[PDB]
């Protein structure tokens, strides 16, 4: 709708990828929190997790939460076909 | 002489001969301190009718809008919306779109084209 | 892209493209090109009977 | 003349054609 | 510094078989067209837009030191060797080439420099799209445009 | 933000917007309607020897809205192309209040032995193609 | 109380600024003459420099186009009254006498837009989630560091931005 303010510093197109940056990790912390309380200390899965070894706090929503944001060398999915990624989409759709 | 008017005096793309068909490069007379216009392979002259014969860095205006035609909306991997006031008849189902090019155009507004027979025009809401 | 259908054109080399941003109509029959099977959607509904 | 005035005037193109028909 | 101060807007392509860079529309003269009205009909059908004119503006000069057939053919031969000081045997050379060697694919024959033509033209319009701000960049990764 | 002009390297390309090249044969009364008052109230120039000069006229434009982005003024533009060439060109320009940001430049003849004195059949530099020289030297080499 | 000289060039310059102060019809009603004030302004110019040069016709040069501008009609009249000094008018200090009506609105948000370029950058991050331990405040943040390594167990480590300091999570 040409109404949105651009973060001082860099384009248009360089602010909308960094504003849904900040929800997508936000949308991930919260429903990691959620299941931190949850499971309880009868659980063997926390205990994994406790005793410091490989595996975290990132480590549980991957595998009941939400995984998370796949970026590919820092930077997000870039458009390798006609301007999308998959044809099962359809044109200009920035869906997460 | 205010800040209001544009700046557009018609600047000619190229000129034809009628012998050799080739471009004419601008000369002057010092004989009649005026503006005329030879090749190099020939000898054809004529008389000049402007005064910009040049420019230097393009891309100013609003070219996303241009370079494009009215068959945009035959392809169905392109979706719609609901907005049915046209500024020429009345007709929902437009197609809406950014710009696609190299600079993908700093501005994210959609382009709303329609799809009805009879048309042939574009706008920018 | 009815007579594609109707066994009259090979589909297994012969492909048909339209593109309108570049208004260039491109068709390649050489080898080289990986092709598959899918199923063709008439009218947002599954053509198979 | 194609082949001797050619390489005299890629090097500088500082040159007009009047000066070209007249020696002919 | 001081000459043409404009070597930005060559193109000097690099020809098969071909020692160093030669313009490419040294190769149009020898095609059979010597108008610009010609020339500029194979690059674009439409020339009615400006914006595709500041390009191809300073290309057009380097036409200007060869305006006869027979002269295009020898510019392309004697940059390949040296075979004595025969201009003549220069000439059989650039028409093999131009036809066997120079896009075979579009056919080898003799009356076929008409429609080799207008196949060169679509090359060279295409990458000034690219190389102005009109079109995007190919992906080398693309499977389509591999076989 | 004051010290941030002087070290960052603005280019002339970027500062200038547009640049065309035009027809003018009096310099008084130039052909161009938007700027006809400014090239003729100004006087106290010594119009004496641009009555020979090189009537190709080589106007820029410069965009307004990189001024405003990385603080520049009028007055410290022309006092810089003059010392790069030489002493041998010419500038003017306007206030920043009209319409747009233009600059006109010519060229300083002696008006003595500038006109086939010596013949010699080597022309020294055509005025067709003089001003495309300087234009496309002054967009890169020159420096603010 | 109007200067006088014997120089060509200065008596040149002092009746071209008359002719500055005549457009507008302005002066007619303050009561002030063009040719007094024409010459108490190419006086204060010629004081500071005290030569002819090439520099000296670009401060007149800058003086002229300020008189003739007709959207801003409040700044000429100033000068002729007495709101302005004449002398002052040509001892700079001022940034192009040109605002009022539009420009000066146009010349204060100029100033603020190249003001808050530097206030977001390009990032943000800051959780506000760990409290330091050394300036009982939680400006602290995270880093998703360590993902399979080796035989180390990952680690998010915490390191804090104001009063440095840094530690691990586990
Ligand atoms: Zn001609
Ligand atoms: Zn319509
Ligand atoms: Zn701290």
């Amino acid at each position: 709708n040409n109404e949105l303010e651009p973060t001082p510093g860099n384009t248009l197109r360089q602010t909308f990828e960094n504003q849904v940056n900040r929800i997508l990790n936000d949308a991930r912390d919260k429903t990691g929190s959620s299941a931190q309380k949850s499971l309880s200390e009868y659980n063997n899965f926390k205990s994994m997790v406790v005793s410091g070894a490989k595996g975290s706090k990132i480590n549980i929503s991957q595998v009941i939460a939400v995984v998370g944001q796949q970026n590919v060398e820092g930077k997000r999915i870039p458009f390798g076909f006609k301007h999308r990624t998959l044809p099962h989409f359809i044109k200009d759709d920035y869906g997460p | 002489m205010e800040p209001d008017g544009t700046y557009e005096p018609g600047f000619v793309g190229i000129r034809f001969c009628q012998e050799c068909n080739n471009m004419l490069y601008p000369k002057e007379d010092k004989e009649n301190r005026i503006l005329l216009y030879a090749c190099r392979n020939c000898d054809y002259q004529q008389e000049a009718d402007n005064s910009c014969i040049y420019v230097n860095k393009i891309t100013h205006e609003v070219d996303e809008l241009t370079q494009i035609i009215a068959d945009v909306s035959q392809d169905p991997t392109l979706p719609r919306t609901e907005d049915h006031p046209c500024q020429k008849c009345g007709h929902k189902e437009a197609v809406f779109f950014q710009s696609h090019s190299a600079r993908a155009e700093d501005a994210m507004r959609l382009y709303y084209v329609c799809t009805a027979p009879h048309c042939g025009h574009r706008w920018t809401e | 892209r009815k007579l594609r259908r109707q066994m009259d054109i090979i589909v297994s080399e012969v492909s048909m493209i339209r593109d309108i941003r570049e208004r260039e109509i491109r068709i390649y029959t050489d080898a080289g090109r990986i092709c598959r099977p899918l199923l063709i959607v008439e009218k947002q509904k599954l053509l198979l009977k | 003349a194609e082949e001797a005035e050619e390489e005299w005037e890629r090097r500088n193109k500082v040159l007009n054609h009047f000066s070209i028909m007249q020696q002919r | 510094g001081a000459k043409k101060s404009a070597i930005g807007q060559r193109i000097v392509a690099t020809l098969p078989y071909i020692k160093q860079e030669v313009p490419i529309i040294i190769v149009f003269r020898a095609l059979g067209f010597v108008s610009d009205r010609d020339i500029l009909e194979h690059i674009i059908y439409d020339f009615e837009d400006p914006e595709m004119m500041e390009m191809v503006k300073p290309s057009l000069d380097e036409a200007f030191v060869i305006q006869e057939q027979n002269v295009a053919l020898n510019f392309i031969g004697s940059r390949g060797a040296k075979p004595g000081v025969t201009k003549e045997k220069r000439i059989k050379y650039a028409k093999e080439v131009l036809q066997k060697e120079m896009l075979p694919h579009v056919g080898v024959s003799d009356f076929c420099e008409t429609k080799k033509a207008y196949f060169l033209g679509y090359m060279v319009h295409r990458l000034l799209l690219a190389a102005l701000g009109r079109r995007e960049l190919d992906d080398r990764d693309h499977y389509g445009n591999k076989r | 933000k004051d010290i941030l002009c002087r070290l960052e390297h603005t280019t002339l390309r970027k500062v200038t917007a547009n640049t065309a090249i035009y027809y003018d044969p009096n310099p008084q009364s130039t052909v161009v309607a938007e700027d006809q008052e400014w090239v003729n109230v100004y006087y106290e120039m010594p119009d004496f020897d641009v009555a020979r000069i090189s009537p190709w006229l080589l106007r820029v434009e410069l965009d307004r809205k990189h001024m405003t982005d990385r603080k520049l003024t009028m007055e410290q533009i022309a006092e810089k192309i003059n010392a790069g060439f030489g002493d041998d060109l010419n500038c003017i320009f306007n206030d920043d209040n009209a319409e747009k940001l233009v600059l006109r430049i010519r060229i300083m003849n002696s008006d003595e032995n500038k006109m086939q004195e010596e013949e010699e059949v080597v022309d020294k530099m055509d005025d067709d193609v003089f001003l495309r020289c300087i234009e496309s030297n002054m967009l890169t080499d020159m420096t603010l | 109380r109007a200067p006088s000289t014997s120089d060509s060039v200065r008596l040149k310059c002092r009746e071209m600024l008359a002719a500055a102060l005549r457009t507008g019809d302005d002066y007619i009603a303050i009561g002030a003459d063009e040719e007094e004030l024409g010459s108490q302004i190419e006086e204060a110019i010629y004081q500071e420099i005290r030569n002819t040069d090439m520099k000296y016709k670009n401060r007149v040069r800058s003086r002229i186009s300020n008189l003739k501008d007709a959207k801003n009609p409040n700044l000429r009249k100033n000068v002729l009254c007495g709101n302005i000094p004449p002398d002052l008018f040509a001892r700079m200090t001022a940034e192009e006498m040109a605002s009022d009506e539009l420009k000066e609105m146009r010349k204060n948000l100029t100033k603020e837009a190249i003001r808050e370029h530097q206030m977001a950058k390009t990032g943000g991050t800051q959780t506000d989630l760990f409290t330091c331990g050394k300036c009982k405040k939680k400006n602290c943040t995270y880093t998703q560091v360590q993902t399979r390594s080796a035989d180390e167990p990952m680690t998010t480590f915490v390191v804090c931005n104001e009063c440095g300091n840094r530690w691990k999570f586990c």
